[PDB]
């Protein structure tokens, strides 16, 4: 797609400093808009961070902390809007890059030389920041009060000057020393110091040259249609102040009709649908929760929606980081009871060292295994899973076999959706598991952990821009040296961990949740009859035959006969005296016929018939 | 008597769908298959389907095996035909009844019927 | 529009009780009705949606019912904090609506109209807006008439009255009636009287002053 | 609890106009919409409108088609409405809300603020000692009290002995009588003979005319 997520990560270091470089190499890859912030962050002198040439706006704030390269491709980004800001008052951050003089010598010890941001036009919200950044120059010769918006000038700004290398003036090419750099490309663009009057925005001195009022980054002609980035909505090359309108009205009676020619909001944008893993809602917000008194539906196309509890909505459960656990920073002894039986989760979950080993002063216990099979219920997650300690006793994930979907509409670190740190098992067992809605996963430094490149992580991806990322844990060269593998029947070899039971597709036969070679049809004592692949016995009354069978489906008319009698249609080991009624007429002293049929009496007591023409009916 | 009532009978366009609804009285739905029967117009019976609502298993006569599936709710003493892929060969009076005990596969309980009709 | 009244206008309750209040339609509201409080110089807040279900963070002793044109609300047990405003509103028909008001007023013993009488002051004897005034304090319940007299006549419409509301820790009454005339009226009658028409004593315990003798 | 605060309230005089402001707080503003209602003097409640976040595409009550303007300032939680050229028959306190009615019937509120007309100029009070004639003084506890009266606009503050008689005192809700103009009365129940001897003082400043006034009785 051409918009995707931004992140969260704000000066904490990565999980694995190793593979980061190449986890944005995955998630901005030709990406234009950004649904968060667009945080660089301890990246080195030799990263090739190319792929960010596309960035052309930002809904969130801009990060670029503690990295070694000298200089950043983000020559293309129009625009940062900050519906987020970084300390509550920053849409732009520059800090800590180079290096903070270490025992180090190199010539181009990185650090940014420049600004080199050639498009960027217009913030919309917060300040400018800039500190430690040694190797910076031509930060001090902007005219910022251009790019902060005319209408919500909030403009402080603190830009660090102490430079410890010269600076040579900027391309004389330049109208003065209005540059974002050193090269005659590299010449400011001025939007609002050109212009006067009530030309809010202009691309030259002349009336004409002046841009329509719905257009943020500049204009080319002077029309709403001619507009570079749009500062309320772009709806079809419309720049466009509301998305039209999802129903029309009668005016007096107020009366409704639904208009075809309606959009929802989404980030910078009017959509006719909201994309599939997010949730559409009666007033047109395409949102990750639903509003207050309306459920999350399966709507018919996948594309679920948000609609009205026309009484007391359900009781749902609450993860980590949702209403009554937003800030509850682990699953303990004190919430896990309130996840007893649920079977889709509003929220995440989250397993630390301090979930398991519980302290005493914050009043908690340390964990039993025993306590978290109140899992073995879930369906679907909304938010993340995080894993980061296990219980030794437990060489899988197994209280998860379950789980079908993992959404991420919340996610660990704005980023991950399934993480898997540190927790030395040699599998995962998690045999279900079918989607990855949004968000990396992540599975390093696990001792044992075999068999991961066996999973068809193709199939639990909804777009070309997810994977999975790997390190340290154990070699799969020492997984054939242990001898094993995903079984026989499991296609393709894909598995989540060693036997018929782990199978992410099977070869031939489900006996329950048993992938098999065949089924008892004829083979063995215990008849199975087939139905789409799954096997099954009826009640028993399918009697073994040298070559065929006795009732097929459990309804015990229907393989060929009965074992020892009938009532008809079906069979039975003896004909039954029920003692409860529900009308006053129990079976009456079903006598068998010679081909085993059940018959009742023919008077209806005093007289005869009581199997042994005896007296066992009353009266 | 003990006793059904119908419901959801109408008429419908052919190829599409209608839900009949069945409920019971003067017994609750434990020992009990659920039916469904229709009769051609002062002519002759065709039965349908049935559902056991105490474990859900479901079986279908020749003419709507694989077009329609029979389901109950064995808490609001209620089933339903649930008919799709419908037929002008389909045009005939539904009615509702009961067995129970398998020893007595006989229809003695039933309701009062509703109309279904296939039309252009 | 559906007129959505409440009923009945004041009603005294005391902390422990069961009450009760209720609304009423100009039509058919069926499932289409909420109830409200709002407490002296506060927000209101909803308590009961669809006649019957109570919202969000309504405290434990809320209840609602009823439906077509009739509905109730009812409060299991009484808190020192329900001293307030109540309301109920439609939701059928454009434009949305409530009613008049209803309070629920605060349950104690009868108690005496200590009143007094003002002959409009010896700075109204220069000024000559002669601004009449009569009071009462210490009364229990809030229902009552206050009006002026004027020689035998009643007067009004030059006349305004106001009031005390409620600390709980008693919780009876005070009221000021008000009269505006001029100095060209003192002189064109004998007598100024007050009525005080209320039930917290034996006998309408009316108040007077002179042209003449004050 | 979780609470709106409004703003803008005031007095004009007869077909003027004024405009209030609603900020929403303990909830987002983008999700719900959001409404104006009013207690008119004496009453309970009427709408006024609803108005969306995501938009600010509005619906007024009929009493206001083609008079009052909704908008909304999704920037900072806040919406803000526009009035229309009473002659005080739109004499309200106004609160704002939020809605749950699917349909409209709204679940959080807050604190309202005044709209009233009168042609009336800015003014300090004229001022009345409150005694009782000697023909109604008691054989024990007798009142008092000073009426604040005729003036324009609200508010007045009131006190007795420089804010330290508490003992008896009592102030009621102010009264827009007859003239167009405001009044209330303060009172205090007082033993005869030091009413006779320590005869007590009120204390008062009107903000709007900034008059400061005492009296005693």
């Amino acid at each position: 797609t051409q918009v995707c997520t931004g992140t969260d990560m704000k000066l904490r270091l990565p999980a694995s400093p190793e593979t980061h470089l190449d986890m944005l190499r995955h998630l901005y890859q030709g990406c234009q808009v950004v649904q968060g912030n667009l945080e660089l962050t301890y990246l080195p002198t030799n990263a090739s961070l190319s792929f960010l040439q596309d960035i052309q706006e930002v809904q969130g704030y801009v990060l670029i902390a503690h990295n070694q390269v000298r200089q950043v491709p983000l020559q293309r980004l129009r625009i940062v809007r900050g519906t987020q800001l970084f300390e509550d008052n920053y849409a732009l951050a520059v800090l800590d890059n180079g290096d903070p003089l270490n025992n180090t010598t190199g010539a181009s010890p990185g650090g940014l030389r420049e600004l080199q941001l050639r498009s960027l036009t217009e913030i919309l919200k917060g300040g400018v920041l800039i500190q430690r950044n040694p190797q910076l120059c031509y930060q001090d010769t902007i005219l910022w009060k251009d790019i902060f918006h005319k209408n919500n000038q909030l403009a402080l700004t603190l830009i660090d000057t102490n430079r410890s290398r010269a600076c040579h003036p900027c391309s004389p090419m330049c109208k003065g020393s209005r540059c974002w750099g050193e090269s005659s490309e590299d010449c400011q663009s001025l939007t609002r110091t050109v212009c006067a009057g009530g030309c809010a925005r202009c691309k030259g001195p002349l009336p004409t040259d002046c841009c329509h009022e719905q257009c943020a980054a500049g204009c080319t002609g002077p029309k709403h249609s001619d507009c570079l980035a749009c500062l309320h909505f772009n709806h079809s090359g419309i720049c466009e102040l509301h998305c039209p309108a999802l129903v029309t009205y009668n005016t007096d009676t107020f009366e409704s009709m639904p208009n075809p020619e309606g959009r929802y909001t989404f980030g910078a944008s009017c959509v006719t649908a909201c994309p599939y893993n997010y949730l559409s809602t009666d007033v047109g917000s395409c949102t990750l929760v639903c509003p207050l008194h309306n459920q999350e539906v399966t709507a018919e196309d996948g594309t679920q929606r948000c609609e009205k509890c026309s009484k007391p909505c359900a009781r749902v459960c609450y993860g980590l980081g949702m209403e009554h656990l937003r800030e509850v920073r682990a699953v303990t002894s004190a919430n896990i009871q309130e996840f007893a039986g649920c079977k889709k989760i509003f929220g995440s979950l989250a397993f630390l060292p301090e979930s398991f080993d519980g302290d005493p002063a914050s009043n908690t216990a340390p964990l039993q295994p025993e306590q978290l099979q109140v899992f073995e219920t879930l369906e679907e997650i909304t938010g993340y899973l995080y894993i980061s300690a296990w219980p030794d006793s437990l060489p899988d994930l197994s209280v998860f076999q379950n789980l079908q979907v993992i959404r991420g509409r919340i996610l660990h670190n704005g980023a991950y959706s399934l993480t898997l740190q540190g927790l030395g098992i040699s599998w995962l067992g998690l045999r279900s598991l079918r989607e990855l809605g949004s968000g990396l996963a992540l599975i390093h430094h696990n001792t044992h952990l075999c068999f991961v490149h066996t999973v068809p992580w193709d199939q639990l991806f909804r777009n070309p821009h997810q994977a999975l990322l790997h390190t340290a844990n154990r070699p799969e060269d020492e997984c054939v040296g242990e001898g094993l593998a995903c079984h026989q029947l499991c296609a393709r070899g894909h598995c989540w961990g060693p036997g018929p039971t782990q199978c992410v597709n099977c070869s031939q036969f489900l006996r329950g949740q048993e992938c098999v070679e065949e089924c008892r049809v004829l083979q063995g004592l215990p008849r199975e009859y087939v139905n789409a692949r799954h096997c099954l016995p009826c009640h028993p009354e399918c009697q073994p035959q040298n070559g065929s069978v006795t009732c097929f489906g459990p309804e015990a008319d229907q393989c060929v006969a009965c074992a020892h009698y009938k009532d008809p249609p079906f069979c039975v080991a003896r004909c039954p005296s029920g003692v409860k009624p529900d009308l006053s007429y129990m079976p009456i002293w079903k006598f068998p016929d010679e081909e085993g049929a059940c018959q009742p009496c023919p008077i209806n007591c005093t007289h005869s018939c009581v199997d042994l023409d005896d007296k066992g009916c009353p009266a | 008597e003990v006793q059904l009532v119908e419901s959801g009978g109408g008429l419908v366009q052919p190829g599409g769908s209608l839900r009949l609804s069945c409920a019971a009285s003067g017994f609750n739905i434990k020992d009990t298959y659920i039916h469904w029967v229709r009769q051609a117009p002062g002519k002759g019976l065709e039965w349908v389907a049935r559902i056991y609502p105490t474990n859900g298993y479901t079986r279908y006569a020749d003419s709507v095996k694989g077009r329609f599936t029979i389901s109950a709710d064995t808490s609001k003493n209620t089933a339903y035909l649930q008919m799709n892929s419908l037929r002008a060969e389909d045009t005939a009076v539904y009615y509702c009844s009961r067995w129970g005990g398998d020893g007595f596969y006989a229809m003695d309980y039933w309701g009062q019927g509703t109309l279904v009709t296939v039309s252009s | 529009d559906i007129q959505m009244t409440q009923s009945p206008s004041s009603l005294s309750a005391s902390v422990g009780d069961r009450v009760t209040i209720t609304c009423k339609a100009s039509q058919d509201v069926s499932i289409g009705v909420a109830w409200y409080q709002q407490k002296p110089g506060k927000a209101p807040k909803l308590l009961i949606y669809s006649a019957s279900y109570r919202y969000t963070g309504v405290p434990s002793r809320f209840s609602g019912s009823g439906s077509g044109t009739d509905f109730t609300l009812t409060i299991s047990s009484l808190q020192p904090e329900d001293f307030a405003t109540y309301y109920c509103q439609q939701y059928y028909i454009y434009p949305y609506t409530f009613g008049q008001g209803t309070k629920v007023e605060i349950k104690r013993t009868v108690a005496a109209p200590s009143v007094f009488i003002f002959p409009p002051s010896d700075e109204q004897l220069k000024s000559g807006t002669a601004s009449v005034v009569c009071l009462l304090n210490n009364f229990y319940p809030r229902e009552a008439k206050v009006q002026w007299k004027v020689d035998n006549a009643l007067q009004s419409g030059n006349s305004q009255e106001s009031v005390t509301e409620q600390d709980s820790k008693d919780s009876t009454y005070s009221l000021s009636s008000t009269l505006t005339l001029s100095k060209a009226d003192y002189e064109k009658h004998k007598v100024y009287a007050c009525e005080v028409t209320h039930q917290g004593l034996s006998s309408p315990v009316t108040k007077s002053f002179n042209r003449g003798e004050c």
